[PDB]
């Protein structure tokens, strides 16, 4: 779980020194920072039902292939499938928003999402779409502060560049 | 290896929620009592060389068998690694205090450790009382208490700090 | 050097990583915690003739058993190498106030202190004696203001530390 | 490495002096627009994995020879390896550009790279040719003039950050 | 590791006798058979990527829990570990069938699987659940039975070598 | 090369041992089956045209969305380039039967696909359309024996499992 | 042990792959040869008496100072040894033929045979001069097929190779 | 390495041609004479010891001042490592016969031997006598002309092996 705090603490423990002025300066960067990136994590976390239909609609309209028979989501059950794992991906989101790192994304989400899309063969290029979409829908302030909606779009742009 | 942060998502990832009102109110407390902890963490890593001496120190003197021949704190060998090891439980106490959770605590020191002692022979009723000692010294490191050394610091109320460091070395009493 | 953006890029180059929002946190710690350093090694740097002279000065109060023949500091130019020393200390510091870490500290009067100051028979608490009493004439707010005397002093407790 | 505070105390050092006032105020501008650092790199990293495609399949198409049987780029091993050292580079830049100093770019990336590219038989007008593309790439992302991606941010100059990534990658065309 | 050939002689030497004429008729059946033994390795080695792929998604199908919080197929790394392990079991199977001999899959595999897995919390009745999907899915290739896909091979019979694959995802399952 | 030959001397070479009688064996194996892969491979050589074309509207017929702008295959260019792929393909296949294993496949064509295919954004379920167009098409007798429709199905599922 | 099956499974093993087409052309080879070796363990396994008796003599007729007080067989418990030391060797040589390498020579007898003759100090030309005395008289076809026999000289050849 | 076969596909790469009808009559060649190349193999391997024994007996015996004090066999312990090097080179030898090309012993035998020898002071001028002597009787041994050692084959014309194994130690010599 990376974070500001566990960087620096996992630093000095591998020299084994104390935490030092250094070791203090950097945690006072996350309490100037804790401001807005708590204030992205409350939106998100009061409005996902909404994102996530608005997030998984596009998705199935730019690859409507996927509808065909053969292919992920053939049936009722494979769709309500893809819906549920968008959900997933905007929890995991929110999580990164509050912890202040990739801690949560790269350990439950880009873990080993390159041998499983691969093996149950969904396309990892419908993600994105999906993602995407999500990335350009925001605006600034109506939905959240300026540096608030900065800190959501760096969240993104690594879901993103995960599977690019 | 979690942070207060990372606690919270933890909690709510079983049951698989998003993180609610009440957990985020709790957090932002943690982040106006930010500047209080991070003075307690300086006041201790400042004053670390001559905790870990008062309490070394002080579990012999009321305890003369250990310096005696066959004691376990004997030669200077001896001497030496006990030192080392008093000031590395110290480490990590203050790892525990500034991330504001003991998973660090337990997880790379406590895990293991009473094992370890009972192989080697390290007394375990000698080894509480340096570590009482040190929570002794902790504690008036941060409520500014100390009898020579002051530290002049703005005015304010540090019971929850205090108490939290209290917590974190009971628990290692507790392990071995 | 150890600092706060050598540790964090040093810290993502280990794991291969691109510079992330945490890494971008630490940094941005450094620019809160800037204003106040810089007050206290521009403080330092216009009067450093006056600290070490002055401490130099309590050392040898402390112990006048130096002075003796056979001892260090036998000799007037054994006397002035022992200012010299010190000043060599109060330059590291103001190292350390600019740098922002315990680098220069380090790399350049602690790493071998242990066996050099052994073998020339310099015992290390003349050493402590002199930081000492220049950190109890520090006082606030006629000499820095109140954050930049917690930085200075932050700065001589971690070099009293390492002879200790 | 050496970051933009560091470089100043070494090259106080070798005159044994104090750092001056004149240099402190050039640290003070460094911090004054530290934001706009962090600003600008963001906007390198966030777009870092078309950046590269956008170089390597670029270096390819004005110079087909690549492709060709015989050429350095043919199979998908080593096509794989022109892309993997390729973001190496990239990545390198941006910890110069976070710095502010080339040292980390020189030490750890460029030290004894131009040896081995004459061992594999890597072509040294191709590599430098796929350089130039990124820094163009970069430059472009920086002053927020990209054509088909907009980020939202306030309205300033950032012709200092764009002249400083210019000469990073401009270090890497001559070391090789 | 020992193959079909092996083990004949591994026998007679426990009573320190030449291998007699009888015994050597068991080993002139088997290369007599060996060809239809190459009928079906190829048959299961090129379609393990679906074979695993059924085993793992019937798998869950029918024990929905372990997609849940706190199952143990929940994250993305979970799941990638479990279709791994999937893999390797069905390629040991394969090997014991090349060699005519369990002995392969014995000793490099299942050999301590069953502790490993009370470690990690792996649940040991699902796992039998997967392998005996996986037991059902080789055997369908192995008699060309499966309705999708279909090689084309000479007629013949199939009962000595289908019944062998049987066997062996048996001692899978009675070991874990 | 993996191969039959390579492979029992690598087995033999890192023991420090002379060829044995089971080494031997282990080439008579490649006698009895040259003749077998060897018809295989001069029915692919001369049938490289027409395979390969064939296979390339089989690959955008199942997938039309390629031709759309914004995805690959959007331009004249592009659709050429997809074309030539396929025969890269065929061709290691061709090469593959003349040595008797997967060595060719494994070092030129599979060597790090998957990280080329990422980048580029190629998806692979393109490229097994095609390989599985071929696979199912092959007969017997009147494009090859029984025994070389073995070879060349062998290797064409080989090329596939790696694509998915 | 070593064989043809075993030594291609190893090395797949290794590289974590599964049997192809490079793996299953191995085993073809021991198919081929598996009647030529089985008749050559099925002719020594009937006939051993015979052939333990006359290669044992002929070591002592080489070699008539081992009768001698003090030496190597100078006892009749000590001869009788001798005659089923190479009962054992001519056993094992019958086993790497239903094997199909030399799998049980090296592991039974090959592996510590040089420390051990040291030790009860036993010339190894004693041992080679009856596996010699063996390979010349054995003759085709009277005694079994042309191509057998080759498999039986192979196995003959190998043991008098490690003995010197 | 590259056997006789791989030898083929590499040259037809080069201008990326398909397998051609001559090359692949060329191959068919090197199949059908494939009996004789076992058999000459084998003939090699049995009298390996044999082989390596001949040719330090002779080269020592022409140039009797290697065993003489100051040479470079004189002790036990360096004529122990010129057998150990002799048939090591034989086996290598055997190695490339097997495959039909001489790349395997080209590239993990032949790679910087000349360097090695320079350093550790051996003489290649009677190293090179050592590998003729072997080149000798190893022909001889393919050819079934060796003077007390026969082994009863069927009767052929293997010129064209004995010129090829002559061919493969001309390599050794020419690289040292
Ligand atoms: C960056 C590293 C660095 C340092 C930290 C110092 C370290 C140092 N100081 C002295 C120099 C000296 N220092 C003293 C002074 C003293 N006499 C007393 O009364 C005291 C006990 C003691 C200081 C409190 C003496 C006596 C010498 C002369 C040689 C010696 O060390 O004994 C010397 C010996 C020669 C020299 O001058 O270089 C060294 C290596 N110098 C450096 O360049
Ligand atoms: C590595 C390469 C390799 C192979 C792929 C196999 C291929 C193979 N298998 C058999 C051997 C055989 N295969 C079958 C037919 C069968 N009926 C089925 O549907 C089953 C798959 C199978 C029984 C398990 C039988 C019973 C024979 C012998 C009789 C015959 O069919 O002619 C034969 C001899 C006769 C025949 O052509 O069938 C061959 C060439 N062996 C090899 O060397
Ligand atoms: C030995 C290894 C080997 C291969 C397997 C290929 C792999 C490969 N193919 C392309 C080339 C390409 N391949 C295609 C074709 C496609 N258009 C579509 O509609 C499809 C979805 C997609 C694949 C089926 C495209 C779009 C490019 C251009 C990408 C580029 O130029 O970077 C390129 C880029 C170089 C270039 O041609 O300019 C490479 C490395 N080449 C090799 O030599
Ligand atoms: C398993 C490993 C393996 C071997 C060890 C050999 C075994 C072997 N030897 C020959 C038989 C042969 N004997 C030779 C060679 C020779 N020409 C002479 O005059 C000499 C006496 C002799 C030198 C050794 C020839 C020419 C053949 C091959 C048949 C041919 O090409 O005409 C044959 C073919 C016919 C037969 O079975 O007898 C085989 C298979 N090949 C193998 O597959
Ligand atoms: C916490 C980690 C976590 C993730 C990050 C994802 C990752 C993930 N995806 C799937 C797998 C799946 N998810 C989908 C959804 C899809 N079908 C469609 O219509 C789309 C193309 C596609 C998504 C875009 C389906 C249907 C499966 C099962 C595979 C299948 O039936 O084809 C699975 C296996 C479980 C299952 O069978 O659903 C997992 C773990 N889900 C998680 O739990
Ligand atoms: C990176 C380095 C770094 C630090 C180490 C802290 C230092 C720090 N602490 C406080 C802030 C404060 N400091 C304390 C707390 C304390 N007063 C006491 O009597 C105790 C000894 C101590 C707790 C153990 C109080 C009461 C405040 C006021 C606000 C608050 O409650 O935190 C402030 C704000 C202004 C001030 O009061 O000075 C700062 C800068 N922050 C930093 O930037
Ligand atoms: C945690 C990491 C971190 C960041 C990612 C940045 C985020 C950031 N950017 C600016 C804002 C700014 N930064 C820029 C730079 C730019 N203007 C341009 O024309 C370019 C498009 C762009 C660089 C790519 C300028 C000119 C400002 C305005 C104020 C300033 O100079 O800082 C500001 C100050 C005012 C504001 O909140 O908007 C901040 C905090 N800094 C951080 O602390
Ligand atoms: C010697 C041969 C050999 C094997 C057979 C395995 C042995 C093995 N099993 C596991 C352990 C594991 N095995 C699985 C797979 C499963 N998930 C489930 O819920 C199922 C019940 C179960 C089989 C279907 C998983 C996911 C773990 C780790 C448990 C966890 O992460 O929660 C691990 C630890 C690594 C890991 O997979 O995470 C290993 C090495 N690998 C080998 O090299
Ligand atoms: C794995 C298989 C296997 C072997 C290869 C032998 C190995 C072996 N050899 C001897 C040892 C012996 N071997 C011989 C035989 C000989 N008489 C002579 O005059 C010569 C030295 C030699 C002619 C060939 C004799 C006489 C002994 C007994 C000597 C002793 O025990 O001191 C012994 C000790 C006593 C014994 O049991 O014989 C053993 C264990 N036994 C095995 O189980
Ligand atoms: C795969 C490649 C390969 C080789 C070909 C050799 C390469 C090699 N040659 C020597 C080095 C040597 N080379 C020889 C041999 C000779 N000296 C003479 O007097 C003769 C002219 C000549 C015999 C033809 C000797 C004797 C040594 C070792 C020198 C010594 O023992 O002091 C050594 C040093 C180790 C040693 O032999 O002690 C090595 C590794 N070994 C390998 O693994
Ligand atoms: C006679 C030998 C000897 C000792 C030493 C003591 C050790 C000791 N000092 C303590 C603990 C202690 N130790 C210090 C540190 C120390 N005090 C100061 O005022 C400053 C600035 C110090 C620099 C050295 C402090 C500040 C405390 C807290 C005050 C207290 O509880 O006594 C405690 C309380 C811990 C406990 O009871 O569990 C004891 C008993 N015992 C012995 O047998
Ligand atoms: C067919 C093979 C091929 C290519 C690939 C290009 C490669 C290419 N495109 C460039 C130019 C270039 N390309 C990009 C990236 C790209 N453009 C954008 O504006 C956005 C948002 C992008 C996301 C994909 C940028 C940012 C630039 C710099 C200028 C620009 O903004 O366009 C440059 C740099 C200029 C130079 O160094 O000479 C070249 C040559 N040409 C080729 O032959
Ligand atoms: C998607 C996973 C899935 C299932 C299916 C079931 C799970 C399942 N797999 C089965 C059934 C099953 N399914 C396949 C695969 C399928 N069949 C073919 O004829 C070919 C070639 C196929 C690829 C298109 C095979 C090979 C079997 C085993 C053969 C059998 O039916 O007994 C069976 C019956 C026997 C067994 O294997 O245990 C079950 C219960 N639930 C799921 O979620
Ligand atoms: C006193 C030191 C000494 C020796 C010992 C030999 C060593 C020796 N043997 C050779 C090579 C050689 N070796 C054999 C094998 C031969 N046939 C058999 O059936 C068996 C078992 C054989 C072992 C003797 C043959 C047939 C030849 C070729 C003919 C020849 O001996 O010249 C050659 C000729 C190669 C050359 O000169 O380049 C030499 C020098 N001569 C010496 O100077």
């Amino acid at each position: 779980m990376k974070s500001v705090i566990t960087t620096t603490i996992s630093a000095a423990d591998a020299a084994g020194r104390f935490p030092s002025s250094s070791d203090l300066e950097s945690v006072q960067g996350n309490i100037q920072r804790a401001a807005s990136r708590l204030e992205a994590a409350e939106k998100l976390a009061g409005n996902h039902e909404a994102v996530v239909k608005e997030a998984g609609d596009a998705c199935f309209a730019k690859y409507p292939y996927l509808k065909n028979p053969g292919e992920a989501g053939d049936s009722q059950e494979k769709i309500n499938k893809c819906y549920r794992d968008i959900d997933h991906y905007m929890r995991l989101i929110n999580y990164s928003l509050v912890v202040g790192g990739t801690g949560p994304l790269d350990e439950w989400c880009i873990a080993g999402a390159r041998e499983v899309y691969r093996a149950l063969n969904l396309p990892g290029s419908s993600y994105i779409a999906a993602f995407v979409f999500t990335r350009d829908r925001l605006c600034v302030p109506r939905d959240m502060s300026a540096q608030a909606a900065v800190e959501f779009s760096g969240a993104l742009d690594y879901v993103i560049n995960s599977l690019c | 290896m979690l942070d207060a942060f990372s606690r919270v998502v933890v909690n709510s990832d079983s049951k698989a929620a998003y993180v609610s009102g009440s957990d985020l109110q709790a957090l932002k407390t943690f982040i106006a009592d930010g500047n209080k902890r991070l003075d307690a963490v300086n006041s201790i890593v400042s004053n670390a060389s001559c905790i870990v001496s008062d309490a070394v120190s002080g579990m012999i003197c009321e305890n003369p068998g250990l310096i005696a021949p066959g004691g376990n704190c004997y030669t200077n060998r001896r001497m030496a690694a006990c030192l080392r090891d008093g000031e590395i439980i110290l480490r990590y106490t203050s790892y525990a205090l500034l991330a504001g959770d003991s998973s660090v605590l337990e997880d790379r020191c406590l895990n293991g450790l009473k094992e370890t002692y009972i192989a080697l022979g390290v007394p375990t009723n000698s080894t509480v009382r340096a570590v009482s000692i040190m929570k002794s010294s902790a504690v008036a490191f941060i409520s500014n208490t100390a009898s020579q050394r002051k530290m002049a610091t703005a005015d304010g109320d540090c019971s929850a700090l205090s108490s939290e460091v209290a917590s974190y070395c009971d628990k290692v009493s507790a392990a071995i």
